[PDB]
């Protein structure tokens, strides 16, 4: 237990208050949206990036980022634009960029 | 795009 | 004071809604469901609003009649996506009531 890892479960946390519908708490319902792993190479929601920092693979803020990215970036390329979805992960790229940008300035001291 | 989620909003 | 106009216009609302068998326009788009409605749509509009318009007496002549159910379908194709029930809904509903319009109007502007 590191003042990184403790950092990060803080950032995380964050990023998740930005999205109060709760949209990127989970992965993509495969059973609901079948077609999803046809166009998205790579998934992430919320709930897996918990699971990824509590099992220490965010060696780095940089790691951790990118897939904040991808929930982000995923979720524009498998929508249309016109939905609540698409909407969604505009906002979120604007409001959660800048918790990272508070986040990675604590990182980068340690 | 793909197939897409459907629905309105939530 | 009921008039033969709204008597009219009456009929005409229910045979506008009769062309929607999923009542996709039978009440506001509910707003605690779909968060993001009034940030694109600046005057929702719907069948059953309609019918309260009409019942408090504010559509005294056609063009204001019209001007809302134009809305309706204008406001489903700005909210949704082209690859959708809804969009798909509302350029039917746009066919059809294009019709049963034109035929009420001509009835209206006789009175």
């Amino acid at each position: 237990l590191t003042p990184f890892l403790i950092l990060l479960r803080k950032t995380l946390e964050q990023l998740q208050e930005k999205d109060t519908g709760n949209i990127f708490s989970e992965p993509v319902p495969l059973s609901e949206v079948p077609d999803y792993l046809d166009h998205i190479k790579k998934p992430m929601d919320f709930f897996t990036m918990k699971q990824n920092l509590e099992a220490y693979r965010y060696l780095n803020f940089d790691d951790f980022e990118e897939d904040f990215n991808l929930i982000v970036s995923n979720c524009l390329k498998y929508n249309a634009k016109d939905t609540i979805f698409y909407r969604a992960a505009v906002r979120l790229r604007e409001q959660g960029g800048a918790v990272l940008r508070q986040a990675r300035r604590q990182a980068e001291k340690m | 795009s793909g197939r897409g989620k459907g629905g309105k909003g939530l």
